[PDB]
């Protein structure tokens, strides 16, 4: 008898849930390819281990 | 209570739209009215210019960007030793097609003869690692001869 | 329970008569599609005969004139009578159904002796 | 936890987050800033640093004559941050807050 | 759990009886809810096809039969997200079309829906060295497009009309 | 009423997190993929990488 409140609440929570994944994908999916460093680790003395 | 719910949701949506509008205004101010060095702010690649166009309840952009085409491998040298002196490129890199050495800009291939015009002198050849020895041509002796 | 079980396979000489009978627990009528698949050894699966819910019936080119697919609405199943059997008709027969998700059955390896 | 409340897994698993970070690190190490604009171009790291130096307003020969010292300072700083993170429990305040 | 001799019930979460003690036999039994979960439907475009795949959230693929009939076990492939019904698992990996979760994605490919692990992208290795450089010998000018909302529809609603439309008594109760 | 309060709180927190994520995305785009010139955006002092 109270209408359609459950629908609205589920809609809002679903929007939040989708926006979280959107944020993660936006902040990380910035490169179209996958690169790998060469096995040699000689960078003129610089060390990135 | 239904009215209250509607009003609260509308307020939140309005705040989000306002944030989007502020971002759009900054884009208008920077990417269109001038040239911006911020990468990926005005489209992928180096930004050149942009044109705005109206859309219902929004704005659309047309960034014009510059991207590099096919490239070529090259053999590189940090500096050039001539007579115990260390010559460095005033702008660009030292490249070689296996045989001779040339100087060119970073983002477009254009070989040029190593001359005193494109380099300056600093220090000796006993510190810089990987410096190759070469003869930098000087564009004054030919005029001296004549 | 196996939602769709097939029966009728076996060995038979060329030119005989045979009736593949695969039956399904669910109503054959809301299923909306009955079809039969047989795959020759060393060959890909191919369709034999299809019968939609409306009643439209189709047969493959090497199926016309001899094989007729039917479905009696007394015991929920679909019937497929083979006759004038020839040797390349030897394959592993399976009847396919799709209400809103693929279903498959096993068995019914027919061999034609020639 | 048992009255209609559920937690859904995130779309991106942590392993492929680490893969993204590895890809970005490899790109920055082996290609300078080129790969952010188009086709990735390799360039030696001791030659990539002087470009950043020029961007600040220091001629490259300054870097080319102090390479060992810069490398040692960089290594020491990396070690120091490694130690510092493993020392103060309150550094990760904001995520714990969330 | 070891109830004390004077204890009858158990409430670790302080609003539901976790465990109780039978009066006939003094052994204690723990209470666990009957399990539940939402139902989500994977689907391509409606006019593309009619095949769909259902996903149950966070439930073992054992109680799903006794839980639109399931119609026994037919490709009941199980994932971390839950129970997935109506799609085959594929060893290949492509980009995502319908994100289902936990590195899994589904799309319609010509049994109509396939599910695969997330494919991150094209792999590439850089020919790195200490004395090799690359320089473009040509260029290409590209134009892209971005869209940003600016304003929402300007709306205002009356106060009394919605609440107590043309009623004096309702308005008097409102004030 | 309790559910309504919780939903509103969650929405506001989600908006704040989205703002933080947008800032993080811009930081990733600028301070990592290239050499920024904005002072005190990447780190204290002149930024290198
Ligand atoms: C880069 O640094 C790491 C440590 O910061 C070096 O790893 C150490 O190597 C020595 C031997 O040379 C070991 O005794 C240490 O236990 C190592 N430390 C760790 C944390 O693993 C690494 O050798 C450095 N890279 C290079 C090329 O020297
Ligand atoms: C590398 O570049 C040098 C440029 O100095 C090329 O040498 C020239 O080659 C052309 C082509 O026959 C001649 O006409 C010029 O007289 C050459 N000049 C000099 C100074 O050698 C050389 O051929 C190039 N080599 C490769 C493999 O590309
Ligand atoms: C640089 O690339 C452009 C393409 O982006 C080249 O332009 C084409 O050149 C070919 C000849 O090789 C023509 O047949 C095409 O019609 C050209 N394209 C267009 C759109 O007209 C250009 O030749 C390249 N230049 C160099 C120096 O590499
Ligand atoms: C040409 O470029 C490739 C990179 O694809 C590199 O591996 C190769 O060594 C280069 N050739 C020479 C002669 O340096
Ligand atoms: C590059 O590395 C090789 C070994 O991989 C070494 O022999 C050479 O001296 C290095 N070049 C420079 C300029 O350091
Ligand atoms: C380069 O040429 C100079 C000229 O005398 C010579 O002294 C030197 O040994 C050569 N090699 C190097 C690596 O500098
Ligand atoms: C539906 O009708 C078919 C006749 O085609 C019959 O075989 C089947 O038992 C019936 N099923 C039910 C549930 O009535
Ligand atoms: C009630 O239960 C106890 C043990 O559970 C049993 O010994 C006793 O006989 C029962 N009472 C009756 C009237 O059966
Ligand atoms: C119908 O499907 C076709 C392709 O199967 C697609 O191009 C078209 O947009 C669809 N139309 C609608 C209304 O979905
Ligand atoms: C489902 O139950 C089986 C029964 O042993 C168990 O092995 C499996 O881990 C369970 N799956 C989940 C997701 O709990
Ligand atoms: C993927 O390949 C493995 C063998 O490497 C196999 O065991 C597995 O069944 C395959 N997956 C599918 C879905 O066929």
């Amino acid at each position: 008898q109270y209408g359609s409140f459950c629908t609205q609440l589920n809609r809002a929570l679903t929007g939040i849930a989708v926006e979280q994944d959107k944020n993660t994908q936006e902040v990380f999916a910035q490169v179209k390819q996958i690169y790998k460093t060469p096995p040699i680790k000689d960078f003129g003395g610089f060390n990135f281990s | 209570q239904s009215l209250q719910t509607y009003v609260t949701q509308q307020l939140i949506r309005a705040a989000e739209i306002r944030a989007s509008a502020n971002l759009a205004a900054t884009k208008m101010s920077e990417c269109v009215l001038g040239q911006s060095k911020r990468v990926d702010f005005c489209g992928k690649g180096y930004h050149l210019m942009s044109f705005p166009q109206s859309a219902p309840h929004g704005v659309v952009f047309l960034h014009v960007t510059y991207v590099p085409a096919q490239e070529k491998n090259f053999t590189t040298a940090p500096a050039i030793c001539h007579d115990g002196k260390a010559h460095f490129p005033r702008e660009g890199v030292f490249v070689s097609n296996g045989t001779h050495w040339f100087v060119t800009q970073r983002n477009f291939y254009e070989p040029q003869i190593i001359t005193t015009d494109n380099t300056f002198v600093s220090g000796n050849c006993d510190v810089v690692i990987g410096i190759v020895n070469n003869t930098v041509y000087d564009p004054l002796q030919p005029e001296l001869d004549s | 329970q196996v939602q769709l079980q097939e029966s009728g396979g076996g060995l038979v000489q060329a030119g005989g008569s045979l009736r593949l009978s695969c039956a399904a627990s669910e109503s054959i009528f809301r299923m909306e599609l009955m079809e039969w698949y047989h795959q020759a050894p060393g060959k890909q699966r191919e369709l034999v005969a299809t019968i939609n819910r409306c009643g439209s019936t189709n047969y493959s080119d090497s199926v016309k004139g001899r094989f007729i697919i039917s479905s009696d609405n007394a015991k929920n199943s679909v019937y497929l009578q083979m006759n004038s059997l020839k040797d390349e008709d030897t394959a592993v027969y399976s009847c396919h159904a799709r209400t809103w998700t693929s279903y498959w059955g096993r068995g019914t390896q027919v061999t034609v002796s020639s | 936890k048992f009255n209609g409340l559920t937690v859904l897994p995130p779309l991106l698993t942590d392993e492929m987050i680490a893969q993204y970070t590895s890809a970005l690190l490899a790109g920055t190490i082996t290609s300078g800033w080129t790969f952010g604009a188009g086709p990735a171009l390799q360039i030696p790291f001791p030659m990539q640093m002087a470009y950043r130096f020029n961007g600040i307003g220091v001629t490259q020969n300054v870097l080319y004559e102090n390479q060992k010292l810069i490398a040692n300072q960089f290594n020491s700083a990396i070690g120091k941050i490694q130690d510092s993170l493993s020392s103060t429990p309150s550094a990760l305040g904001k995520l714990q807050d969330v | 759990k070891k109830f004390l001799p004077f204890q009858q019930f158990g409430r670790d979460i302080a609003d539901t009886t976790d465990a109780v003690r039978d009066p006939q036999t003094l052994e204690i039994l723990d209470i666990t809810p009957c399990s539940f979960g939402g139902v989500s439907v994977i689907t391509p475009g409606t006019n593309t096809s009619n095949q769909v795949a259902v996903l149950y959230q966070g439930v073992n693929c054992t109680e799903v039969p006794v839980a639109r009939v399931y119609s026994t076990g037919s490709n009941v492939f199980q994932t971390r997200a839950g129970c997935l019904i109506g799609a085959e698992h594929v060893n290949n990996s492509y980009e995502c079309d319908i994100p289902i979760g936990a590195g899994i994605c589904a799309s319609y490919q010509t049994q109509s829906i396939i599910a695969y692990t997330m494919s991150l992208g094209a792999e590439n290795s850089v020919a790195y060295s200490n004395n090799s450089i690359a320089i473009p010998t040509n260029f290409t000018i590209s134009v892209t497009t971005e869209i940003l909302p600016v304003s929402m529809t300007k709306t205002s609603v009356d106060c009394t009309m919605y609440i107590c439309g043309d009623s004096t008594e309702c308005s008097n109760l409102l004030l």
